[PDB]
This record gives C-alpha cells, sequence and structure tokens, in this order.
C-alpha cells in the first residue's frame, strides 16, 4: 500500500526539488523564482521545472541567458505599466500568433 | 445544538464569516485630503 | 504559472490544451515520410 | 528650481529599486541583427562542438545530446532499428551560443534523429489497496510497455538570417 | 491607590498622567482620590 | 598572462597537475565539448 | 442541483458544452448559475460547413474557428 | 494553556477561525463570474 | 549601456531576436579570469651527523578522544564515528550499480 | 569543463566559508540567510541526502539590533527538568549573559527538525566582537551583504546633504526656542 | 530666534533678550497651495522615523518637540512627527539633541542595546511570559499605527505586530 501511494509523493517531491534548485540558481543572478517562471511564459518559452533545474547544473551559461531574458521581459512590463498605451510594446514582449 | 437566539454571540459558518468580511462598508477616499486644499 | 496571461493572448491556460506544442506530431521517419496519427 | 511634482529626498520619496532605462528600439533593432549574423557565421564555419537539445516527446521534455538514451513509457509501433526524427525542438544550445523556440524551433534550423533499440515491458508494479475493519483488500500487477531510443545526431543549419 | 477601569476626577486638584504604561490619577489635596488603571 | 587552462584539486599540487591535463586535452582537441564522432553513412 | 448538472451534460468539469439560449434552458441554468461559467459562442468565420467539421477548434475566447492550420501567421 | 473545550469546530465554545486576505479574493473572484453570468442569462 | 545582468562573473550574455521574431538567439561566451585577480602559488614550505630516520608518530588514542579529534577536523558530530552492528554491515550492497 | 571525474566531483561538492557582519542587524534576517547556506539551499545541486552544506561565520553578534521593544517583551524559556526548574529571561538578560545565544537560537529554530541540524550547527561560527581566529580567517571566501541598511545619524550627514534638503517652515524671530 | 542671557556683576543681576539669525524657508515651494509645510513640499506619506533632516526642523536643541501653532503643522502630521522623533531618539539618530544634564551629574554606564522602530518606552514595557495560543497571540508592536497609510512600494503591507 505504501508503494502504491508513494507514486503521488514521488511526483510531488520531484517538483518540490526542481523548484528549490531553480530558486537557488535564480538568486545567483539576482532573481526570484516567480519572476523567472512567470516572465519566461510571457516570452512563449515553454520549459518545465525538470529541464530548467537540469540546465542550472550542467548548462550554467545557458541558464544565465534565460535569467537575463526574464529580467529583460520583467523590465519591459514595468515600462509599459508607466505608460498609458501610447508607447509601443517591447521587443521581447511581442507574441507570435498561430492560426 | 444552539437556538437561533442566544445570550452569547453565536459563531458563524465560515462561509457567512467570509461574506460579512467582503460586504464591509468602504468609505470614499478623495484623491487629495480636503485639509491640504485651501 | 502564466495561465491568466495565456488567456489574454487567445491561448489556453494550459499549453497542453491546444496549439502547436500539443497538436503537432511528435516524430516522423528520417526519410521524410509522415508518421501515423497519434491516438490522442 | 522646483517642479510641481518635486519631492525632497527621503527614504520613501523614491522607490528603493534602481531606475532602469531600456535601449532605444530603433538602435536596438540593428544591434540584434549583428548578433544573429555573428551566430549564423559560427554555424557556417562549424565553430561549435557537441550540442544539446530540449525535445518534446510523449508529453515530456527531454534534455538530450548525441549517443544518449531515453526511456519511453509506451509503444511507438516501430521496428527495432528504425531511424526517426524528433520534430519538436524547444532549445538547441552549444558552449558559446543558444537558440530558443517560441515555443518551437523551425524545422529548417535543427534536425534531431533517434533510433529504436529495444521494445520491452516494465518490471511488475504492485497496485494494492486496503481499508481497515472493512474486509477491503485487493491486489493488481501491471507491466507497462517501454521503448528505448538512442539519439544519433543533432545538426543545425545556417538559416537564421 | 485604588484600581479603577474607568478613571474619574473627584475634585479640581486631580490631574491625569500616563506613567509606567498606564493612566493614573494623582491628587495632592486629597490623596484618597488616587486611582490606578486596571 | 593569458589563461589557457584551469583545474581543481584538494591540494595545490594535484590541482596544478589537473590543469596541465586540461591544457593537453585542449591542445590535442580531445575535450568533452568536442563534437561527437560521425557515424552517419558516408556520402 | 446534482440532477440539473446531469441534464446539461456537465458531469466532467472544465469541459465546454454548448446549449441554446432559450427560456427553458436558461431556467435550468439559473438554478446552478453558481457552479458554471457562461460565455457566448462567437462565429467569426460563421457556421461550420460540411467541409470544415474536422478543421474546427474552440478557443478560450469563445470563438469557433473553422480553419485550424496550426501555423504562424504570415502577417 | 489554550485548551478549546470539547471538540474544536463544534458546539458552543469553538476555536475561532479568521478570514485571510486570499480567502476574500477567492470569494470575490467567484462573485465576478456569477455576476457576469446574470448578464448573459438576460438576453 | 543597458545590461540585464552584470557581465563580469560567468559569461557575456547578448540577447537577440530574428527578423521574423520567431527565435531568440543568445551569444554567451565564457569570461576568463584576469591575471591580476590571482595569487602566486606558495611553492616554499646543519651540523647533523646521524641521518634522520623516519620515526613513527602513531600515538595511541582511546575511542573517546579519537572521535573528538575527528569531529573537530571535519566539523561533524561524534555519532557517525561510532561503529554499527552486523545486521547493517551485511545489508549494504557492495556491488552497487554505477552510472557513468 | 574537461576535468577528471574525481576533481570535478570534489569542486561541485566543496564547502565554502561565508562571512556575515551582525552590527545593527536583526537576528532573524541574519538567521534567514545563514539557514539556507547551512543546508545548501543556495546550490542548484542541493539534496537532503547530500552533505552539501557550507560554513557561515557571523561576526559582531554582540551589536545586533532588535526592532520594537523586543529586548523587554521577548522571552526565552527553558526547563532544567527538576521541580521548579522553569526559567524565563528576557532577550536583554540572555544577551548580557551570552552574546551569541540570541543569534544561535534563531538559527537553530529555522533549520529542519531532524538529526542533520546538530551537524549544521557545528559548521556555524559565532563571535561576539570583530576579532576572528587566524585559522577561520584564512579560509574565508565571500562576505555576504548586510540585509538591513544602517541609517545614518544626524551627525553623519555631510554639509552638502544638509544644505541640499530644503527648509520647510519659517520660524518667528521672536521665539525663544 | 530669541535668546536670554544673565550676567552678574557687583551682586546685581541683569537679564536681556537678544535676537539671533533666523532661518528662512526655501523659495519656490512645489505646492504653494499647501496648508502646512508638509503638503507644500509634497512630503505627505513619504517620511519615516529615519528621516532626521526632516525631523530636526521641528524639535528643540534638547530633543523636545515644537508647538503646532509655531511650526504651522496639521494635527495629523504633528502627531506623526512627534512619534517619529520619539523613535529617532531611541535608535540613536539624534546624539546632538540630548537632554540637559544639571551641574554635577555624570550619567551612569548602562547596557547599550541597539534598537529601532521602538513604539513604547523601554522601561514601561513588561515581558511576555505567556505568548498565548495561535488565535489569541500576544504580539509585539513594531513601528507606529500612525504611519500605516505611508507609501509602501511592496505587495506586503506594513506589519506592525510581531
Ligand atoms: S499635510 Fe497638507 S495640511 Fe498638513
Ligand atoms: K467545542
Ligand atoms: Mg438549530
Ligand atoms: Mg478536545
Ligand atoms: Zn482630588
Amino acid at each position: 500500500v505504501k508503494c502504491t501511494k508513494a507514486r503521488y509523493l514521488k511526483k510531488k517531491n520531484m517538483r518540490t526539488l526542481w523548484i528549490n534548485r531553480i530558486t537557488a540558481a535564480s538568486q545567483e543572478h539576482g532573481l526570484k523564482y516567480p519572476a523567472l517562471i512567470g516572465n519566461l511564459v510571457k516570452c512563449q518559452v515553454e520549459l518545465n521545472r525538470k529541464v530548467l533545474a537540469d540546465l542550472a547544473i550542467y548548462e550554467p551559461k545557458t541558464f544565465k541567458s534565460l535569467a537575463a531574458l526574464a529580467s529583460r521581459r520583467r523590465h519591459e512590463g514595468f515600462a509599459a505599466a508607466l505608460g498609458d498605451g501610447k508607447e509601443p510594446e517591447g521587443i521581447f514582449s511581442r507574441v507570435v500568433q498561430y492560426h | 445544538g444552539s437556538k437561533a437566539v442566544t445570550r452569547h454571540r453565536r459563531v458563524m459558518h465560515f462561509q457567512r464569516q467570509k461574506l460579512m468580511a467582503v460586504t464591509e462598508y468602504i468609505p470614499p477616499k478623495p484623491a487629495i485630503h480636503p485639509s491640504c486644499l485651501p | 504559472a502564466g495561465g491568466q496571461w495565456r488567456l489574454q493572448q487567445g491561448l489556453a491556460a494550459n499549453p497542453s490544451g491546444y496549439g502547436p506544442l500539443t497538436e503537432l506530431p511528435d516524430w516522423s521517419y528520417a526519410d521524410g515520410r509522415p508518421a501515423p496519427p497519434m491516438k490522442g | 528650481s522646483y517642479l510641481p511634482g518635486y519631492v525632497p529626498k527621503t527614504s520613501l520619496s523614491s522607490p528603493p529599486w534602481p531606475e532602469v532605462v531600456l535601449p532605444d528600439p530603433v538602435e536596438e533593432t540593428r544591434h540584434h541583427a549583428e548578433v544573429v549574423k555573428k551566430v549564423n557565421e559560427m554555424i557556417v564555419t562549424g565553430q561549435y562542438g557537441r550540442l544539446f537539445a530540449v525535445v518534446h516527446f510523449a508529453s515530456r521534455q527531454w534534455k538530450v545530446t548525441s549517443e544518449d538514451l531515453i526511456l519511453i513509457g509506451n509503444e511507438l509501433d516501430l521496428a527495432c532499428g528504425e531511424r526517426i526524427r524528433l520534430e519538436k525542438v524547444l532549445l538547441v544550445g552549444a558552449d558559446n551560443f543558444t537558440l530558443l523556440g517560441k515555443p518551437l524551433l523551425g524545422k529548417d534550423l535543427v534536425r534531431v534523429e533517434a533510433t529504436v533499440i529495444e521494445k520491452t515491458e516494465s518490471w511488475p508494479r504492485i497496485i494494492m489497496r486496503f481499508r481497515k475493519r472493512k474486509n477491503f483488500k485487493k491486489k493488481r500487477i501491471v507491466t507497462t510497455p517501454q521503448t528505448v531510443l538512442r539519439i544519433n545526431s543533432i545538426e543545425i543549419a545556417p538559416c537564421l538570417l | 491607590f485604588k484600581n479603577k477601569t474607568v478613571l474619574k476626577k473627584r475634585c479640581k486638584d486631580c490631574y491625569l498622567v500616563k506613567r509606567r504604561g498606564r493612566w493614573y490619577v494623582y491628587c495632592k489635596t486629597h490623596p484618597r482620590h488616587k486611582q490606578r488603571q486596571m | 598572462k593569458k589563461l589557457i587552462a584551469e583545474g581543481p584539486g584538494e591540494t595545490v599540487l594535484v590541482a596544478e597537475e589537473e590543469a596541465a591535463r586540461v591544457a593537453l586535452r585542449k591542445l590535442y582537441g580531445f575535450t568533452e565539448n568536442r563534437r561527437p564522432w560521425n557515424y552517419s553513412k558516408p556520402k | 442541483e446534482k440532477d440539473i448538472i446531469k441534464m446539461l451534460g456537465l458531469e466532467k468539469a472544465h469541459t465546454p458544452q454548448v446549449h441554446k439560449n432559450i427560456p427553458s434552458v436558461n431556467a435550468k441554468l439559473k438554478v446552478v448559475k453558481h457552479l458554471i461559467r457562461i460565455k457566448p459562442l462567437k462565429l467569426p468565420q460563421g457556421l461550420p460547413a460540411e467541409e470544415n467539421m474536422s478543421n474546427t477548434c474552440l478557443k478560450s475566447t469563445g470563438e469557433l474557428v473553422v480553419q485550424w492550420h496550426l501555423k504562424p501567421v504570415e502577417q | 494553556r489554550g485548551r478549546i473545550p470539547g471538540r474544536q469546530w463544534i458546539g458552543k465554545h469553538r476555536r475561532p477561525r479568521f478570514v485571510s486576505l486570499r480567502a476574500k479574493q477567492n470569494m470575490i473572484r467567484r462573485l465576478e463570474i456569477e455576476a457576469e453570468n446574470h448578464y448573459w442569462l438576460s438576453m | 549601456t543597458y545590461s540585464p545582468l552584470p557581465d563580469d562573473y560567468n559569461c557575456n550574455v547578448e540577447l537577440a531576436l530574428t527578423s521574423d521574431g520567431r527565435t531568440i538567439v543568445c551569444y554567451h561566451p565564457s569570461v576568463d579570469i584576469p591575471y591580476e585577480h590571482t595569487k602566486p602559488i606558495p611553492r616554499p614550505d646543519h651540523d647533523q651527523v646521524l641521518k634522520t630516520r623516519l620515526e613513527e608518530k602513531v600515538e595511541h588514542l582511546e575511542e573517546g578522544p579519537m572521535i573528538e579529534q575527528l569531529s573537530k577536523m571535519f566539523f561533524t558530530t561524534k555519532h557517525r564515528w561510532y561503529p554499527h552492528g552486523r545486521y547493517h554491515r551485511c545489508r549494504k550492497n557492495l556491488n552497487p550499480p554505477k552510472d557513468r | 569543463s574537461s576535468f577528471s571525474r574525481a576533481p570535478q566531483q570534489w569542486a561541485t561538492f566543496a564547502r565554502i566559508w561565508y562571512l556575515l557582519d551582525g552590527k545593527m542587524q536583526p537576528p532573524g534576517k541574519l538567521a534567514a540567510m545563514a539557514s539556507i547556506r547551512l543546508q545548501g539551499l543556495h546550490k542548484p545541486v542541493y539534496h537532503a541526502l547530500s552533505d552539501c552544506g557550507d560554513h557561515v561565520v557571523i561576526m559582531n553578534t554582540r551589536h545586533i539590533a532588535f526592532s520594537g521593544n523586543k529586548w523587554e517583551q521577548k522571552v526565552y524559556s527553558s526547563h532544567t527538568g527538576y521541580p521548579g526548574g522553569f526559567r524565563q529571561v528576557t532577550a536583554a538578560q540572555l544577551h548580557l549573559r551570552d552574546p551569541v545565544a540570541i543569534v544561535k537560537l534563531a538559527i537553530y529554530g529555522m533549520l529542519p527538525k531532524n538529526l542533520h541540524r546538530r551537524t549544521m550547527m557545528e559548521r556555524l561560527h559565532l563571535f561576539p566582537d570583530e576579532y576572528i581566529p587566524e585559522d577561520i580567517l584564512k579560509n574565508l571566501v565571500e562576505e555576504l551583504p548586510q540585509p538591513r541598511k544602517i541609517p545614518k545619524r544626524l551627525d553623519e550627514y555631510t554639509q552638502e546633504e544638509i544644505d541640499a534638503f530644503p527648509r520647510l517652515w519659517t520660524p518667528p524671530e521672536d521665539y525663544r526656542l | 530666534f530669541r535668546e536670554v542671557v544673565e550676567t552678574q556683576e557687583g551682586k546685581t543681576t541683569i537679564i536681556e533678550g537678544r535676537i539671533t539669525a533666523t532661518p528662512k524657508e526655501s523659495p519656490n515651494p512645489p505646492n504653494p497651495s499647501g496648508q502646512c509645510p508638509i503638503c507644500r513640499w509634497n512630503l505627505k506619506h513619504k517620511y519615516n522615523y529615519d528621516d532626521v533632516l526632516l525631523l530636526s526642523q521641528f524639535i528643540r536643541p534638547h530633543g523636545g518637540m515644537l508647538p503646532r501653532k509655531i511650526t504651522g503643522l496639521c494635527q495629523e502630521e504633528h502627531r506623526k512627527i512627534e512619534e517619529c522623533v520619539k523613535m529617532a531618539h531611541r535608535a540613536g539618530l539624534l546624539p546632538n539633541h540630548r537632554p540637559r544634564l544639571p551641574e554635577g551629574v555624570v550619567p551612569k554606564s548602562k547596557p547599550q542595546l541597539n534598537r529601532y522602530l521602538t513604539r513604547w518606552a523601554p522601561g514601561s514595557v513588561k515581558p511576555i511570559y505567556k505568548k498565548g495560543p495561535r488565535w489569541n497571540r500576544v504580539r509585539m508592536p513594531v513601528g507606529s499605527p500612525l504611519l500605516r497609510d505611508n507609501v509602501c512600494y511592496s505587495r506586503t503591507p506594513w506589519k506592525l505586530y510581531h
């Protein structure tokens, strides 16, 4: 019974582990976990926790590029919140449409 | 249980307690305090 | 994360719902032949 | 020398976070083109080594490179030895440059190929339920099919510009 | 003194003063008017 | 004054030996980052 | 309320179902209007034709598009 | 110290439950949906 | 002059978009440690007649004092330095699976 | 990185020594950053079963600052186990008796409630004053920034900032002040 | 500002009042329509206990607060400044505005305890031996409720009770 109910904990504890490792790699670049995940989704980048944590360990130079992108999209959001719509959208704030 | 009328204030159902908290008077706030204006 | 933002762009709250990522085929033959449709 | 919205400097006069000024989009547009021409010139000259890619396969994202294995938890209906191409590539990166899809990369820019080497069942998994004092007990065993792929090659093409 | 939950002056010479975190009533004319907040 | 190799170690002598090993791999081109062997059918 | 949810084919949650905007149907909806999300059906291209039944897709905006090409817009 | 007489969440003397901030927002989010439901059930 | 992150510690990140705006290019070459930010390795560490033969310095230490010396040099507790019984010493897999 | 398998493993799981200055800093904020280092939650290779913790050195623990009236209100309670052995002292009383207990008890309460916690506390080094032994001072790597920004006294402002701030009201000339 | 001096010569005491140079308000205020010095400079909800340059303009040489009919403040801001000065003295931010010590007094050496955001006077505060249960916890006040409407740049509002 424990082994059968443990298949729900394994999936939960994995995602808990990935998030803890992403949170740590984002603070090295002056970022928080919500600002990385939320702003990578805004750039149409669909990478999950498993891959991101794997990139933080084995591809550190690619993970800083993803953090710099999230910080760029985060700063564009603030700039747009200061305007009233007149100013155009940011370069990294554009969204590709699929028909 | 307890009757509908009680000498003591009766504890509400949490759904009602939440409702009473959402439906609270919110007074208007002017953009500038009237005292700061002439 | 991002469910409400995706809803503002005419997308699904879950990227698994619809769009290229889920609808498109996952593989094909190296020769170039297309693969049979997936069950889902 | 004071404007109508001037506030003398205090702790809460201005936000704690520093002011950020983004580049001019016009001047930035031509700076982006120079970086894409540089990376594209690194692909034509083959100035890169081993490559990794993030592919979406079977509802799942795999961080793969050459001559590596991935275990799939279902049947693919392919003979052992057949060579296929993984069509969805979210990311292909090298030591000095990285390419990202939005959300998927173009097919004329990256090509990942794999090979089927084994079609086998999983080890038996115990499914058992029990409820105390209700004479409730039942056992089940299942063996899910599996398929092992070997990533053969990950090659890119100079089609950025 | 005398512990009181509702302090009150009993003559013109009583004066309120906040000390040691609580309100007191002192009176030099009639020291029996002295009260401590309870 | 140009970094060609850098290696870790528990002691300063082990680290100095691994750094030399790291430089030799780069000189001969047998690094880990090197591109994989091509097994594709010859054209 | 459990019975009305069965009559309207709303057993499984987060599963869009289409109904007619008429008094009798609306009446059943006024009984479970706190269990559901109502949105109008939009037809930017119009009603699906016989040659489009297998090319449709219901978006989150409420629009029914009859040409699901799954390709970036060239515009 | 701090005993709740009897069982916590039943009876005359219960353990007090306080409304958090997200509990308010969660209820308001539901209301905005059902308020928009009244509009589409009106034509 | 704008940079999302300081390009000093790990690499030089330069983000870019394609003409169509469907791909994000990232040029990230590694930065090298300058020569001025290092230190030189410390290479440096009579009328004798009798050759100084190697003398054994294996002094006896009881279980107690020995666990205190090990827990201080490794900054641990005394508990891991105590032995275990046969039941656990025979449960350990001596031929575990090795991945790369 | 093109290293050998053994050195690559030694580097990744290496222990680093960090330095913290407790002068005019609240213990909790100090303990919040010291707790993640001791567990290794600042490493992307973190796992509980991996002894991936680091060394944290906190100096000037005698000059911490509490907010509010916590020196008087806050109480640390213990029991000797014997009848009538329940003691209750304020933070001030404890601080004068042991200038490293407050910071030590805040960190010990933030670490996980398991057997590893007493091992993480051996890798924590507290010193009341700014003096540090040579051994512990020769193996330092990085100094973590203070969380709280120490405000400046009115005697620390230069004559430029004082004259830069404008005067707001015009006092009467006939006021004794 | 006015000053008073006493000079004793020949067992005769003489008392005089002499005017001194007086500071003038800076010209061109941003908001000339403001009623008190605070809104005239758009500082409402934008100062804290640590803004001593602002607080020093409203206190005396010995650390005491100035009257409201002199400064011209509104009762709402005069109470805020009066409370932020209390907390600045307690945090050690006004070391040149100390109380006057009469002749023949040497303050004793007392435990130096650093503190900030001190609402209550230390000596009039008793320890919390019984914290209480989770639903009736005895909190420790941190800050002042008079500064609750101050401009917060975070999503978490000012917490006043720990
Ligand atoms: S702040 Fe405007 S009247 Fe005092
Ligand atoms: K009860
Ligand atoms: Mg009843
Ligand atoms: Mg009970
Ligand atoms: Zn009286």
